[PDB]
C-alpha cells in the first residue's frame, strides 16, 4: 500500500502534515531499501524485516529537513512537525525541485513561524489566527500583529538549502 | 513584552520577508543583464521598485523600536541598519529636487560629448572616445585638449548642479544627527560599546592621514622617478622640481599610473610575465579557468562552488542575437544561489579576473548563514581586498608554474621583479595620494571650510601639495572639476579604495605569514596554505556580524589600519628609487605651472 504515500502527486504543508495509518498490510521494505532516489534515509531504531505502522508526509526547504530528528530547536521542530526524544523508527527525503519548484517561483507550500510554546511529539496545529506576542486578539494591520502561516517560495534555480523536499516519516508501534 | 522581544518579533518577519522580494529582484537583473529584452528589462524594475518599496515601508515602521531601549548587540546591528531612515526627512518636495539633481548628474556624464574644433562631424563620449586618447596618445596637445574639453564642457555643466547638490544632501545629512554629509560617510566605520573594538567617524580621519604619512616617502620617489621619465616623453613641457601636468598622467584624471608603463618601465628588454599564448596552445577554455579558481580555493581548505553556480552561472559571451553587459560581476542572489557573470576571453588577465571575482563568491557564501540584514562585508572596502587578495597569489610566477601555464624552466631573474613592482606601483600606489586628496576636499566642502567661489583654487590648492600635480590651463568656478569622474557626479565614496588598498596587503601579509613564506612578500603564493586559509575564514564567515575592527584581527592581529605591510610589499622597490633618484630630484614645488601664465 506504499505506492499511495510515496510516488504520491500531491503533497502537503509541514504545519498541516498527513498521517496514514497502514495495518494488516505486507511490504518487504525492500521498495525503499534499495534506490539512489533517496537523498535522506536516517532511521532511528533500526534496518532488517519481520513484515508486520504511521506514515506521515510533508515538504520542508533543504536545510530544514535536518529538524525531522529527535533534538534540534526548531522553527520547524518547534511549530511545524515535532519527532519524539526517543519512540521512533525512519525519515525519508528526495530533492522534488523538478516537481515542487518552477522557474518563476512556487509559493503554495507554508511553514508556520510563530507560536505561542512548542509542539508535543506528533502534535499538530491548523490554527490561522493573527498572532501578538502576548494573546490580545490581534487585528492587522495593526502593529506586532502578523498571520503566523508563511509561504516558502521554491524556485528551481535557488540553492540546495533552499530546494523543495518530500519527507516521510515512518512510525512503528 | 519588552521592546526587544517584539523587536526580535519584527526582524524575523522582515527577514522571510525580504528574503523573496530580494531574490525577486536579484533574479530580475541576471535575466536583464545576461538578455537585454524588452519585457525583461520592465520587471527589472518592477521587482526591484517593489523591493525598494519594502524598505521604505520596512525602516520607517522599525521607526516604532526605540534602539536605545535594546541589548544583544546583533539585534540592534540588526534594527540600526533597517532605519535606514535615509533622504525620506526631507520634505516631499527637497526629496523630488534631489533625486533629479542626481539623476541628471549621472544622465550628464554618460551622454556627455565633445567636438573636434578642427572637425565638426567627429565627435566624443569619455568612453571610449576621450579615454583612449587620455590612455594613448604621445601628443600633448591632443592631451591637454581632451582633458580640458571634459573639465570644460560637462565640468561647467555640473557645477551649478553640484553646488545645489551639496546644501541638499547637508541638509539629508543634519537631520540625522550628522555635522554633514561628510560626517556620514564616515559613518561606515563606526563602532559602537564592546570596548577597544570600537571606532569613531573622527578617528577616520586622524587614522587615514596618520597612514598617509608613511607612505609619502615612497610616493615622492615614484613621483620623482616617473617625473624624469615623462622629461623625455614630453621634453620642455615639465619642470624637473615642479609639479606633473594632470593630462599626461595617464587616464582622465591620472587616477591611476598604470598607462605611463609604456613610458616609465625600468628595463623594457625583460618581457611577458604573460601566458596568455599559452593557455591557447593548451586549448584551454573558459570551463578550464573557473575550474582552476575552484581548485585554487578548494587547495586552502574551502568549498566546491555550488552545482547551482556550475548550472547557473553565465561563463562566455553569448555573440550576437542575444546581448548583454559584459562587466565581470559576483553575484550573490541569496537563497543559497550564487553565480558569475563573465564574457571570458583565455587570456592572462581574465584568468586573473575570475580568481578575484570567485573570491567574492567564496565570502559570499562565507557569511551566509548570518542573519539576512548582516551578509555582507566588514565594511565598504572589506569585500574588495578579500578579491584583490587572490590577484596577488595567483600572479606569482610560482602559481603560474604549479599549474603548468609556465614553462617549468623560468628564472626569477632581479630585473623582472623591479619591472613588476613598477607597474603595480603605478596602480596601486599612484591612486592613494590622488584618491586621499578627492575625498579631503570633497570632506571639507561638506563640513563648509571650502567657499563656493573657491572651489577650484582650493582644489589645485591640495592637487599641487598632496598630490603633486597641475592644471595644464587655470580654471575658476565656471569648471567643477572634482565631478568630472564617475565617482564625484554620481555620488560615492571614495576613501573605499584607499582603505581596501591597505587592508588587502595586512592580509597577505598575515597569510604568508600563517602559510610559511620565504622570500619578498609579494613572491607569496597561498596555495595549499590550508592553516592560511582558516585564518581568512575566520573572518570572512562574519560579514557585517562583528565590529569590523574584530572582523580585522580575526586576520592581521590588530584592530587597526596599518601602513607597514603596503610598504613591505615594495621594499624591494622603493629602495631601488632612492637610488634612481641619486640625481633626480625627490620632492615638488606647488608654485610652478604649465600654462605658468
Ligand atoms: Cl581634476
Ligand atoms: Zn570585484
Amino acid at each position: 500500500p506504499f505506492g499511495e504515500v510515496f510516488n504520491a502527486t500531491k503533497f502537503p504543508s509541514v504545519y498541516a502534515w498527513e498521517r496514514k495509518k497502514i495495518s494488516n498490510c505486507v511490504a518487504d521494505y525492500s521498495v525503499l531499501y534499495n534506490s539512489t532516489f533517496f537523498s535522506t534515509f536516517k532511521c532511528y531504531g533500526v534496518s532488517a524485516t519481520k513484515l508486520n505502522v504511521y506514515a506521515d508526509s510533508f515538504v520542508v526547504k533543504g536545510d530544514d529537513v535536518r529538524q525531522i530528528a529527535p533534538g534540534q530547536t526548531g522553527v520547524i521542530a518547534d511549530y511545524n512537525y515535532k519527532l519524539p526524544d526517543d519512540f521512533m523508527g525512519c525519515v525519508l527525503a528526495w530533492n522534488t525541485r523538478n516537481i515542487d519548484a518552477t522557474s518563476t517561483g512556487n509559493y503554495n507550500y507554508k511553514y508556520r513561524y510563530l507560536r505561542h510554546g512548542k509542539l508535543r511529539p506528533f502534535e499538530r496545529d491548523i490554527s490561522n489566527v493573527p498572532f501578538s506576542p502576548d494573546g490580545k486578539p490581534c487585528t492587522p494591520p495593526a502593529l506586532n500583529c502578523y498571520w503566523p502561516l508563511n509561504d516558502y517560495g521554491f524556485y528551481t534555480t535557488t540553492g540546495i538549502g533552499y530546494q523543495p523536499y518530500r519527507v516521510v516519516v515512518l512510525s512503528f508501534e | 513584552s519588552t521592546t526587544e522581544e517584539l523587536a526580535k518579533t519584527f526582524l524575523e518577519t522582515f527577514n522571510y520577508e525580504a528574503q523573496e522580494l530580494s531574490y525577486q529582484s536579484s533574479v530580475a537583473s541576471w535575466n536583464y543583464n545576461t538578455n537585454i529584452t524588452e519585457e525583461n528589462v520592465q520587471n527589472m524594475n518592477n521587482a526591484g521598485d517593489k523591493w525598494s518599496a519594502f524598505l521604505k515601508e520596512q525602516s520607517t515602521l522599525a521607526q516604532t523600536y526605540p534602539l536605545q531601549e535594546i541589548q544583544n548587540l546583533t539585534v540592534k546591528l540588526q534594527l540600526q541598519a533597517l532605519q535606514q531612515n535615509g533622504s525620506s526627512v526631507l520634505s516631499e518636495d527637497k526629496s523630488k529636487r534631489l533625486n533629479t539633481i542626481l539623476n541628471t548628474m549621472s544622465t550628464i556624464y554618460s551622454t556627455g560629448k565633445v567636438c573636434n574644433p578642427d572637425n565638426p562631424q567627429e565627435c566624443l563620449l569619455l568612453e571610449p572616445g576621450l579615454n583612449e586618447i587620455m590612455a594613448n596618445s604621445l601628443d600633448y596637445n591632443e592631451r591637454l585638449w581632451a582633458w580640458e574639453s571634459w573639465r570644460s564642457e560637462v565640468g561647467k555643466q555640473l557645477r551649478p548642479l553640484y553646488e545645489e547638490y551639496v546644501v541638499l544632501k547637508n541638509e539629508m545629512a543634519r537631520a540625522n544627527h550628522y555635522e554633514d554629509y561628510g560626517d556620514y560617510w564616515r559613518g561606515d566605520y563606526e563602532v559602537n560599546g564592546v570596548d577597544g573594538y570600537d571606532y569613531s567617524r573622527g578617528q577616520l580621519i586622524e587614522d587615514v592621514e596618520h597612514t598617509f604619512e608613511e607612505i609619502k616617502p615612497l610616493y615622492e620617489h615614484l613621483h620623482a622617478y616617473v617625473r624624469a621619465k615623462l622629461m623625455n616623453a614630453y621634453p620642455s613641457y615639465i619642470s624637473p622640481i615642479g609639479c606633473l601636468p594632470a593630462h599626461l598622467l595617464g587616464d582622465m584624471w591620472g587616477r591611476f599610473w598604470t598607462n605611463l608603463y609604456s613610458l616609465t618601465v625600468p628595463f623594457g628588454q625583460k618581457p611577458n610575465i604573460d601566458v596568455t599564448d599559452a593557455m591557447v596552445d593548451q586549448a584551454w577554455d573558459a570551463q578550464r579557468i573557473f575550474k582552476e579558481a575552484e581548485k585554487f580555493f578548494v587547495s586552502v581548505g574551502l568549498p566546491n562552488m555550488t552545482q547551482g553556480f556550475w548550472e547557473n552561472s553565465m561563463l562566455t559571451d553569448p555573440g550576437n542575437v542575444q546581448k548583454a553587459v559584459c562587466h565581470p560581476t559576483a553575484w550573490d542572489l541569496g537563497k543559497g544561489d550564487f553565480r558569475i557573470l563573465m564574457c571570458t576571453k583565455v587570456t592572462m588577465d581574465d584568468f586573473l579576473t575570475a580568481h578575484h571575482e570567485m573570491g567574492h563568491i567564496q565570502y559570499d557564501m562565507a557569511y551566509a548563514a548570518q542573519p539576512f540584514l548582516l551578509r555582507n562585508g566588514a565594511n565598504e572596502g572589506f569585500h574588495e581586498a578579500v578579491g584583490e587578495i587572490m590577484s596577488l597569489s595567483a600572479a606569482t610566477p610560482k602559481h603560474l608554474k604549479s599549474i603548468g601555464l609556465l614553462s617549468p624552466d623560468f628564472q626569477e631573474d632581479n630585473e623582472t621583479e623591479i619591472n613588476f613592482l613598477l607597474k603595480q606601483a603605478l596602480t596601486i600606489v599612484g591612486t592613494l595620494p590622488f584618491t586621499y586628496m578627492l575625498e579631503k576636499w570633497r570632506w571639507m566642502v561638506f563640513k563648509g571650510e571650502i567657499p563656493k567661489d573657491q572651489w577650484m583654487k582650493k582644489w589645485w590648492e591640495m592637487k599641487r601639495e598632496i598630490v603633486g600635480v597641475v592644471e595644464p590651463v587655470p580654471h575658476d568656478e565656471t569648471y567643477c572639476d572634482p565631478a568630472s569622474l564617475f565617482h564625484v557626479s554620481n555620488d560615492y565614496s571614495f576613501i573605499r579604495y584607499y582603505t581596501r588598498t591597505l587592508y588587502q596587503f595586512q592580509f597577505q601579509e598575515a597569510l604568508c605569514q600563517a602559510a610559511k613564506h620565504e622570500g619578498p612578500l609579494h613572491k607569496c603564493d597561498i596555495s595549499n596554505s590550508t592553516e592560511a586559509g582558516q585564518k581568512l575564514f575566520n573572518m570572512l564567515r562574519l560579514g557585517k556580524s562583528e565590529p569590523w575592527t574584530l572582523a580585522l584581527e580575526n586576520v592581521v592581529g590588530a584592530k587597526n589600519m596599518n601602513v607597514r605591510p603596503l610598504l613591505n610589499y615594495f621594499e624591494p622597490l622603493f629602495t631601488w628609487l632612492k637610488d634612481q633618484n641619486k640625481n633626480s630630484f625627490v620632492g615638488w614645488s606647488t608654485d610652478w605651472s604649465p600654462y605658468a601664465d
